């Protein structure tokens, strides 16, 4: 029986934007997607646990 | 070399660390690419 | 009494031999590690 999943983090800028300041700035006007992302990253790696 | 710096060879603008190569590119490539079509190595224009 | 701890152990000694021949057993667990693999791949290959 399977009881536990990698916990995997993202990192929002380092993949959209990688190394671009000017995506970084351009992508502030998207609001709170990454928030969103990285609290259910961490509810997933938290519920591992 | 050796520090993080921002890098621009032919137009191939970015920003990491240069180190001296170890992979065996053969004489007729001069760019290589990761997974995901991203760049690791170049070769330098000015001494190859 | 005898009779059941030595087919206890007969069985045991079975179990680890079946578990030795047969490396698709634990597939089941591969799967959950395969599933992750080729999810994070696909998302590094969708920068492409
Ligand atoms: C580049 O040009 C300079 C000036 O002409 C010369 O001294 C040098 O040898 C050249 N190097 C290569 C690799 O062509």
């Amino acid at each position: 029986l399977p009881v536990s999943m990698t916990k995997t983090s993202v990192d929002c800028t380092m993949y959209i934007c990688g190394d671009s300041t000017e995506c970084s700035n351009l992508l502030l006007q998207y609001g709170s997607f990454c928030t969103q992302l990285k609290r259910a990253l961490t509810g997933i790696a938290v519920e591992q646990d | 070399k050796n520090k993080c710096v921002n890098f621009n060879f032919n137009g191939l603008k970015g920003t990491g660390v240069l180190t001296e190569s170890n992979k065996k590119f053969l004489p007729f490539q001069q760019f290589g690419r990761d997974i995901a079509d991203t760049t690791d190595a170049v070769r330098d224009p000015q001494t190859l | 009494q005898k009779l059941i701890a030595n087919q206890f152990n007969s069985a045991i000694g079975k179990i680890q031999d079946s578990l030795s021949s047969t490396a698709s057993a634990l597939g089941k667990l591969q799967d959950v590690v395969n599933h992750n693999a080729q999810a994070l791949n696909t998302l590094v290959k969708q920068l492409s």
